[PDB]
DNA sequence: TTGATACGACTGCCGAGATTAGATAAAGTG
DNA sequence: TGACGGCTCTAATCT
DNA sequence: CACTAATAGATTAGAGCCGTCACGTATCAA
């Protein structure tokens, strides 16, 4: 939902009104406040839109501001890209690949542990384990989540053993610059037990 | 219409009737209407009615409810679309399904052309306006479909792309976004709450 | 818009015989123009019977027979003649047989062909072909062959009667076939008989076939297809052409409609030079023997005398002589390799386009062929080979049409038979033949050079000067095949293309004058519309104007701007913006809308957009169809709520059909669903007609219907169409009813009729203008077809006219190249006034009533505000709402003047560029083009700057006869220095806004120059000035370079030639003098090389440059040559280096003097010596 | 059927069921390639041919029955027994990959069979009859189409050509005798300068050619200066021409063969239609030119059967009037001729009674 | 004066209508 | 036999 | 000239696929 939000404001053929755009600027211009270079980005960005004609698609102004100099990947137009994402009808980027305290993109990053209810009282684990690198514009593949139960053991198994799983799925040559889904000695397990079977083939 | 189907088999389909037509006496099959609180009786869990609701949606943005036939919803665009060189036009749609522990399942279905009708198999008609295949009961005009790829290359929908909304809505994400939002619209009364999905906390 | 003035323009017209100018004239469509100048032509040509006149029209209905035989009654004379003797419509094959047939239905045949049994009997096979050729046309097509079969019976048909004719007329007609060759008397006889028969017959015999008595005929009407194109002669078989026909001499060619005849002269040239194609190799090897053929005497008196009598002909001989040696034409190709793609290989006057992949390339000797294959390995240049190839073969056609003229006109002076004589195609066809070529290979050769030419010798006061280079040079692309039937060698299948609509303007012009009439004839575009600064350059006087013949009243009567704004019919103009939902089209005022019916549009107009025919990966996004339709639904709900809105009229560009792009059913239950949401009680009685051609009756017969559904109906309609359906004309006027008539403007003068037709009836309350359609076509694939023809010669057009910039022509052929439109050009004003004469023409037909409502509304998406415009039209010519209009699209401006102006530089200097490297590319095999290379530098140093006059009057460009190297730029300030950024400085590019490198004296150091003492008194001797006088004009980045390498050549010399005080002679050998700058005792070279920003990358480029040119000179000479390359100024310090080539930093500092005078004398003395 | 109702002439209608019926069989091979292991999609007419005809041969079962009982021109050299109607013996056939139709008196497939004539007696008049009107459709120049052949045979000794045709060539000694025959007569009757004109001629009031240097041309108007008898100047062009296309058949014959061994393939390539075109149009002939000198080579006793009808007729156009077209219509292959070239390629059997 | 870490990676336009003459060109029988 | 890992068609299982 | 005849689904279980192993650019620390 606001991946969609975002992707609405970013919306390439959105039409925009001079006049309306020129005065939500206006009145959004005090909650700025910011350091030199955004404040100023800012006030360059609400200066350009007049020079425009009364109505145009968001492409347009977004081309009169790569023009003149407002890159996105500046420090600077990127505050100002969040800013209008945050409070503005539109803005000229979205900040999605971004990364924020509470990004609509989690779960899909970094490794983490869940708890989700399934029902009541049993409590099932589960983890997940994303791309560590900035996520692409386009993604693939989903990521899976794995279950984590305690065969033996009360259930402070998992909340003491899974910093040392997440620790043993940090590696890059189990898989090609990633992270890996299971823990490295699994890598170990596959091999050998392919060494056994290029030997035995009643097992194949 | 949704299929009930278990291990302890008390039923084969829902049917969902804004009026109930006079019931037949066939033999080999047991019609009989029964109430939302005898519903229980047919291993009939809160979970068809919901698999109901989105038989009924659509892909498009901004839809109603419209009767539908079809047991399972399957969404396919024109982007989804591919030749072949003998004009096989060969579709791939994206299932939607609420399994028995009520998580969402978006499979990719691959259609493949047949000219003719197939009395024995099951034949699927491209229903262009709602953007979405539905069953063929009877020959009908237009083109057939039928489940299967056998050409070489496969067939994957992106999970989901940031690169604009249009291509936003054409990811498995996207599609399940705008299915979703129609669904909570159209079929306001029917919900005491919204459909969305399971919120969980990450631990480690 | 009175007779006499067009009576008088006539006589204007014809008094400029002995040149044959031009007349454009642009009124009102409201003001009958045809009729006025069709009374005026038949009152001369009733007055003068010595005087010709060819009415040409684009559509059949335009011709108005009627109108020419009512004014011929209403005006002929006391003592007349018949009207069907005199004035004849010339129909095509098709509509002849149709008639022929029609008036054999009705017994219309006089009683001499119908009792013929002979004549009845062809006659009724004639009926038989035709009911096939009916059949064919609407069934399986091919219509080529089936043409061929009509055009047999036909002639058959012609045959039975004039045997008939001749039988009765007591004529003898000498006889696998009898010769039907009746000899001129005989013709005359049968002439004389059918002027004594009974005047029913001969009318009905004149009319039928005009071309019985051409020559008596005085006014001739018909179709701009068939006069572009041939006509049957009534006795011969074959057919002569219209624009090789003698009767066009001294005639008056009056074009209505001028400026639409444009895309059908276009769209037949097209088609013709498709249709023909010829093997290059083939035709240039036979065209080669045949030109040696002449120069044995072997062919007869005639040719061979007059062929040897100039030096042209011996300079085409070594060309074609040296070039089969250079490409080694002799063998043949042979691409062995079976392509995945063969492609095309496209050559415009800009570059070498290959369709696909590397560029094609080597001899082979060993197996004694030329591959002609895609690999590294290439020796014999063929990308330069077909430029050349063509090259020769055009100026070869050129010097074979000049002879042809002669030889025509000698054997026309020879003979006595006047009557029918050598036209000029048969001469060409006969000298082609008579060397040896076949037909194909003759209309090939013969469809190069075509008729333009210098008209023999006849000098005169004007010069016709142009820079555009598609219109001389044109487009020629080649294609390769091989098939099993050759398979020794492959076939170049080669397709010209030069004669332009303009070409062909001025071929007419040449022989007779042209008067056009249109609304918009004299509008600056160069898509729609004749290229008319082309057409101006070309003239000069010869281009005169209408407005200088009409009476000040007609003028001050289309204005209608003061009654307009006296009797206050105010108009209105609204602009549509909308996004994608319904909330937006619909009034914010009332609130009695459920957003349940909202939503239900919206769904609905999501699955018709959804419904889009799926395309070749174009990738419908439903959101332009979305946008259109929302845009259509907000003019039907602003039709809808607004009582006074009696009439309205959709204009989209599409024709509603059954998809979902436009979809009839779907825009009729909207606007029923519109009309019960948002009606209410403004529109309870309105209604929606559709007017196109998917219905079975006729646009006239329904617009008829629906104004007459408002009329006598009482309920307000809205009609909807397409721009196209809606032709020029087809007056929207309907008779006024109660209502109507209680609310009203009546802007008649006081004094007008009371009783007329014009005061009883109003004009459309309101018109929607939607999206124009395709202005630049927009196809693809690129293949090698008519579509693609078109649009790489739009593309062409706007590049001559200067509006798009070699930039954006490469990324538009990248773009062909994988098959990928690019986005239209921003800054064209061709473009933009295209589509404000579409939309003028929309608004024109408002107009045509006195009476008018109290509002006039006027409703269209904001990019048709965008893409208007004012530039080139006059503002007081046109309707009072299109001023309105652009009134109110003053926000939505683009501006030309800057940009156009940049575009026209950089155009300049790539043009100057593209000059220069074909001139260096044929510097060393003609003397004539090395004259005028050396001409035009020492032009180039002798006027840094010079004004217009000043370089007209100049003998380099009063000999060109076009601007070769000599366009100047446009010095608006009269600066003596600007500043341009090179870009991509091997292509002539640059982009004159950014800055990074300086055309100046000082930048060609001029001044350090001037600062060597001695070389200011051999500059002033040799009219080289010390500085730029500011002018009017000044050098190209491209021309720049020349004017460098002159200055430093000549500095160079003087100052080695006086420090070192020995005598280098200039190289006094043709092929070595363009070659290499001096040599000394014949064991040296001297090449001083001026070049100051110097982008030092690969300067083995430029050894390995030299020492190729240095092995050339070696193996000319046989000889030991050593070269000494100079750098006249430095700003490194000096440091010669040897190797034969003999390096210097620098001979002269800033402050002009040498550099490093001990060590560089005894290095270069050492050497030397 | 409604064109045939029409009562018209067949040849659109033939053309337009011709390219309907051409799209099914181009269905047929986009069908079939895909399904056999091959693509690239002349669909290699020497390797995918093969692949195609393979596949064809192993895995159907009875769809191979309907493709062989529909289009039997599939896979031709493996059909063993040829019933055909005379007239389509005669009319060249539509091979299925490609859309031009071969001619069978000329195809590979006719090599070393065996031809039965049932009704022998009837293969006369059809013969004959073809015959004439192929010679009455086929026209050309006869002083262009002479000319033209000695500077493509010029262009044999002085290099030029590809070799790889060029040899045969300089073997075979006669290629330099008909050359100097050539280049002899030439200068005898001036055929390198324009005729000039100021009724048929046939062969087994007159006309005479003088040469006028003024004029430079000869002008064969009645006024007899120094006739050459022109009426010798006809018959010694036609036997040169007879010669020499002999000559250039049997060059064609040797690249023919030299080309098909070289290139291995399913019998199918070079019907010696092709070879003799493309020997023609390297030595710089136009089309019609090389059917003319094609029609009068393929000839490898009475006077009909030895030389045969050679009429000329003379013209004249506008279109050109510096000089004059002598048209010439040629008739060499008579019925019996026909017979003994397809008793060259083939042998007959009488069944005629 | 370079070795990190957080984010950029841009696709175009969007039909109807009306006028001509143009060698050709196979192989059939229910 | 780059290999990991999601996941897609498709044979299998199950009435 | 010719056809009539009259036809398991639904849901898992697994082999084997593609496709992702990030790259060129502004930018704060050390």
């Amino acid at each position: 939902k606001q991946i969609r939000k975002q992707l609405e404001l970013n919306r390439p053929d959105k039409t925009l009104w001079r006049d309306k755009v020129v005065e939500e600027l206006g009145e959004l211009r005090p909650m700025v406040s910011g350091d030199s270079d955004y404040v100023a980005a800012y006030e360059q960005l609400q200066a350009l839109v007049t020079g425009m004609r009364p109505s145009f698609p968001l492409k347009d102004l977004d081309e009169a501001a790569r023009k003149a100099g407002l890159n996105p990947k500046r420090r600077d137009m990127r505050q100002v890209n969040q800013f209008l994402t945050e409070n503005a009808t539109f803005t000229l980027k979205t900040t999605l690949q971004r990364e924020l305290p509470d990004s609509p993109l989690a779960g899909m990053k970094w490794i983490g542990l869940t708890r989700i209810e399934e029902g009541e009282g049993h409590f099932n684990t589960f983890y997940f384990v994303g791309s560590d690198k900035s996520l692409k514009p386009v993604v693939n593949r989903a990521v899976t989540l794995r279950r984590l139960l305690p065969l033996a053991g009360d259930a402070g198994i998992i909340d003491e053993l899974f910093p040392k799983l997440a620790a043993m799925m940090s590696v890059e040559f189990v898989r090609s610059g990633q992270y890996t889904v299971v823990p490295y000695p699994v890598k170990y397990l596959r091999e050998y037990w392919y060494s056994i079977l290029r030997q035995h083939p009643e097992y194949r | 219409v949704t299929s009930i189907r278990g291990r302890y088999k008390k039923g084969d389909y829902l049917m969902m009737f804004r009026q109930l037509p006079a019931i037949p006496t066939i033999a080999g099959l047991e019609l009989h209407e029964i109430l939302l609180e005898d519903m229980g009786e047919f291993k009939i869990y809160p979970n068809h009615l919901l698999q109901l609701l989105l038989n009924q949606q659509s892909a498009n943005e901004k839809s109603l409810l419209e009767p539908c036939k079809t047991p399972e919803l399957l969404i396919s665009g024109e982007e989804w679309y591919r030749e072949f060189r003998d004009m096989r036009q060969q579709y791939y749609a994206l299932k939607l399904k609420v399994n028995w522990q009520q998580d969402l399942e978006m499979s990719v279905q691959t259609f493949t052309q047949v000219t003719e009708f197939q009395w024995d198999k099951q034949i699927y008609q491209f229903d262009e306006k709602r953007g979405r295949f539905q069953l063929c009961y009877q020959p009908s005009p237009g083109i057939y479909f039928v489940q299967g790829n056998h050409s070489a290359n496969r067939n994957y929908i992106d999970f989901l792309s940031l690169q604009n909304k249009s291509s936003f809505y054409k990811s498995k994400v996207g599609v399940v976004q705008l299915v979703l939002d129609n669904l909570n619209l159209n079929a306001e009364k029917y919900l005491l709450r919204p459909v969305t999905f399971h919120k969980s906390l990450v631990e480690h | 818009m009175q007779v006499s003035d067009f009576s008088g323009m006539i006589k204007k017209l014809q008094s400029q015989s002995p040149e044959h100018a031009l007349m454009l004239l642009n009124a009102p469509t409201g003001t009958g123009k045809s009729y006025t100048i069709i009374r005026a032509l038949c009152r001369y040509a009733i007055k003068h019977e010595n005087f010709r006149a060819f009415f040409v029209t684009d559509q059949k209905k335009n011709l108005k027979e009627q109108d020419f035989e009512v004014a011929w009654r209403e005006e002929s004379g006391a003592v007349h003649k018949a009207f069907s003797e005199r004035v004849a419509v010339v129909r095509s094959l098709e509509d002849t047989v149709n008639k022929l047939i029609n008036d054999w239905d009705r017994q219309q045949i006089p009683d001499l062909y119908r009792s013929s049994p002979i004549f009845k009997k062809s006659l009724e096979n004639l009926g038989n072909a035709f009911k096939s050729f009916g059949m064919m046309k609407e069934n399986e097509f091919d219509l080529k062959n089936a043409w061929t079969m009509l055009s047999r019976a036909e002639y058959q048909v012609r045959r039975a009667m004039i045997t008939i004719l001749a039988d009765k007329a007591h004529v003898k007609l000498k006889n696998g076939a009898s010769a039907f060759k009746l000899d001129s008397i005989s013709k005359g006889k049968i002439r004389e008989f059918v002027s004594k028969q009974p005047k029913a017959d001969s009318k009905w015999l004149n009319e039928t076939y005009p071309t019985f008595d051409l020559e008596k005929k005085q006014i001739i009407i018909l179709t701009t297809a068939k006069f572009i194109k041939s006509y049957t002669p009534f006795f011969e078989k074959r057919s002569k052409a219209f624009r090789y026909s003698p009767i066009l001499k001294d005639a008056l060619v009056v074009l209505d409609e001028f400026d639409s005849t444009k895309k059908q002269i276009l769209e037949s040239a097209i088609d013709e030079a498709l249709k023909i194609q010829a093997d290059l190799n083939s035709l240039f090897v036979d065209l080669s023997k045949g030109l040696n053929k002449v120069n044995e005497g072997q062919l007869p008196a005639k040719l061979g005398k007059s062929f040897t009598f100039r030096d042209a002909f011996k300079e085409i001989l070594n060309d074609a002589e040296q070039l089969t040696a250079e490409f080694k034409l002799d063998f043949l190709y042979k691409m062995e390799e079976q392509g995945r793609d063969s492609g095309f290989v496209m050559r415009v006057p800009q570059t070498n386009w290959v369709s696909v992949g590397k560029p094609w390339n080597y001899f082979d000797e060993e197996l004694r062929q030329v591959v002609l294959g895609r690999q590294p390995r290439n020796d014999l240049n063929f990308q330069r080979m077909l430029p050349r190839i063509s090259v020769f073969l055009k100026g070869a056609t050129k010097f074979i049409l000049n002879r042809a003229r002669e030889y025509q006109v000698s054997e026309n002076q020879k003979l006595s038979s006047l009557d029918d004589a050598m036209t000029i195609e048969d001469a060409c066809f006969s000298i082609y033949a008579a060397l040896g070529l076949s037909k194909s290979q003759a209309k090939i050769l013969f469809s190069l050079g075509h008729d333009f030419s210098s008209p023999t010798k006849v000098k005169t006061t004007y010069h016709a000067h142009s820079g555009r280079r598609f219109q001389q040079r044109g487009l020629s692309l080649f294609q390769f095949t091989n098939d099993p039937q050759h398979d020794l060698q492959t076939k170049i299948n080669a397709c010209f293309f030069n004669e332009t609509p303009e070409r062909y303007l001025l071929n007419l012009l040449s022989k007779a004058n042209v008067l056009g009439l249109s609304a918009t004839a004299t509008l600056p575009t160069v898509l729609d519309n004749y290229d008319l600064g082309y057409l101006r350059e070309m003239l000069g006087p010869r281009l005169l104007d209408g407005v200088h013949y009409l009476s000040d009243t007609t003028i001050k009567e289309f204005d209608f701007e003061s009654r307009y704004a006296k009797q206050k019919i105010e108009v209105k103009v609204e602009t549509g913006i909308v996004d994608r939902f319904f909330s937006e089209i619909l009034p914010k005022n009332n609130q009695k809308i459920d957003n349940k019916k909202i939503w239900e549009l919206d769904a609905e107009l999501a699955k018709l957009v959804n419904c889009i025919p799926a395309s070749e990966q174009s990738r419908i996004d439903k959101k332009y169809f979305a946008r259109r339709y929302l845009n259509l639904f907000n003019s039907f709900v602003i039709f809808l709520t607004d009582p006074s809105m009696t009439s309205f009229l959709g204009l989209q560009s599409l024709l509603p059909g059954a998809d979902g792009r436009m979809d009839e059913n779907y825009i009729k239950e909207t606007f029923t669903t519109l009309k019960d949401l948002v009606g209410g009680q403004d529109g309870v009685n309105t209604e929606l007609r559709i007017v196109s051609s998917r219905n079975q009756e006729g646009i006239q017969e329904q617009l008829s219907e629906a104004l007459n559904l408002v009329s006598q109906g009482g309920k307000r309609v809205y009609i909807l169409s397409a721009y196209q359906t809606i032709g020029i004309g087809q007056n929207l006027q309907h008779e006024m009813n109660e209502f109507e008539r209680e609310q009203a403007a009546n802007i008649a003068p006081k004094g007008v009729s009371k009783s007329d037709r014009r005061q009883h009836t109003i004009d459309l309350a309101g018109m929607y203008l939607g999206e124009v359609t395709h202005i630049l076509s927009s196809n693809l694939p690129f293949r090698m077809d008519a579509a693609g023809l078109r649009s790489i010669i739009e593309q062409e057009y706007l590049f001559d006219a200067n509006e798009i910039n070699i930039k954006y022509l490469n990324k538009y052929l990248k773009g062909l190249q994988h098959q990928r439109l690019e986005r239209h050009p921003e800054y064209a004003r061709s473009l933009y006034v295209s589509y404000s004469r579409t939309i003028i023409q929309a608004l024109g037909r408002m107009n045509r009533s006195f009476n008018k409502m109290p509002l006039i509304r006027l409703v269209m998406p904001v990019n048709v505000l965008q893409m208007v415009t004012d530039s080139g039209i006059d503002v007081e010519k046109t309707s009072q709402e299109y001023r309105c209009l652009l009134t109110a699209a003053k926000d939505w401006e683009r501006d030309f003047e800057k940009p156009s102006a940049e575009i026209a530089k950089q155009n300049a200097t790539f043009n100057t560029f593209r000059d220069y490297r074909f001139v260096l590319a044929y510097l060393q095999t003609s003397k004539s083009w090395a004259q005028i290379y050396h001409d035009t530098r020492w032009f180039y140093v002798r006027h840094p700057t010079v004004s217009d006059k000043d370089l007209k009057s100049s003998q380099v460009f009063q000999q060109r006869d076009d601007e070769f190297g000599l366009q100047y730029l446009l010095n608006e300030h009269l600066d003596v220095s600007y500043e341009v950024k090179p870009i991509n400085h091997d292509n002539g590019q640059f982009d004159f806004s950014g800055t990074g490198m300086e055309v100046s004296a000082e930048a060609a150091g001029l001044v350090a120059m001037c600062r060597y003492p001695g070389l200011k008194e051999a500059f002033e001797s040799l009219d080289i000035p010390t500085k730029w006088e500011p002018n009017e004009r000044i050098l190209n980045p491209a021309q720049f370079y020349n004017y460098r390498g002159l200055l430093g050549e000549v500095s160079g010399q003087f100052i080695f030639q006086n420090e070192w005080s020995l005598k280098l002679a200039d190289f006094g050998k043709p092929e070595n003098y363009e070659l290499f700058d001096f040599h000394w005792e014949g064991k040296v070279v001297i090449d001083f090389k001026n070049w100051r920003d110097a982008p030092d990358v690969d300067t083995k480029a430029e050894r390995q440059k030299v020492e190729a040119k240095l092995a050339k000179l070696q193996a000319n000479t046989q000889r030991e040559w050593r070269v000494i390359i100079i750098n006249i100024l430095a700003s490194n310090q000096t440091r010669p280096v040897m190797t034969k080539i003999l390096e210097i930093s620098g001979l002269i500092d800033h402050q002009g003097k040498f550099l490093l005078t001990p060590e560089q004398k005894l290095n270069v003395w050492r050497f030397l010596n | 059927g409604m064109m045939k109702e029409n009562e018209f002439d067949l040849k659109n209608a033939w053309t337009m069921l011709s390219r309907a019926e051409y799209q099914v069989r181009r269905a047929m091979i986009t069908i079939l390639a895909d399904k056999a292991h091959v693509k690239l999609k002349f669909k290699l007419d020497s390797i995918s041919k093969g692949k195609i005809r393979e596949f064809v041969s192993k895995q159907p079962k009875a769809d191979s029955k309907w493709l062989n009982e529909t289009y039997p021109t599939f896979d031709l050299e493996k059909k063993q027994i040829i019933i055909l109607t005379t007239a389509k013996f005669i009319k060249s056939y539509t091979p299925f990959f490609e859309k031009r139709s071969k001619a069978f008196r000329y195809s590979p497939i006719l090599k070393d069979a065996l031809v039965v004539l049932d009704e022998f007696d009837s293969t006369k008049k059809q013969i004959l009859e073809s015959a004439i009107d192929e010679a009455l459709k086929i026209q050309a120049d006869l002083n262009s189409l002479f000319v033209d052949l000695s500077k493509g045979l010029n262009k044999v000794n002085e290099g030029q050509l590809p070799a790889k045709l060029g040899k045969s060539f300089t073997f075979r000694d006669a290629f330099k005798e008909i050359l100097n025959d050539a280049e002899q007569l030439t200068a005898e009757f001036k055929l390198d300068f324009l005729y000039k004109m100021e009724g048929f001629v046939m062969r087994v009031k007159p006309w005479n050619a003088y040469f006028d240097e003024e004029l430079r041309q000869v002008v064969l108007g009645r006024q007899p200066r120094n006739d050459l008898n022109f009426q010798r100047m006809l018959p010694r062009i036609s036997v040169f021409l007879k010669g020499a296309t002999k000559f250039i058949l049997n060059r064609a014959r040797e690249y023919q063969v030299s080309e098909n061994q070289k290139l291995s393939s399913l019998d199918d390539a070079m019907t010696i239609e092709d070879a003799c075109f493309s020997i023609y149009a390297a030595l710089g002939l136009s089309k019609s030119q090389a059917k003319i000198l094609f029609s009068l080579g393929h000839d490898f006793g009475r006077r009909f059967q030895q030389r045969g009808l050679s009429l000329f007729q003379f013209t004249n156009d506008p279109q050109h009037d510096l000089q004059t077209k002598i048209n010439a219509c040629f008739f060499n292959e008579t019925p019996e001729r026909y017979l003994l070239n397809l008793l060259s390629k083939a042998n007959v059997l009488g069944l005629s009674a």
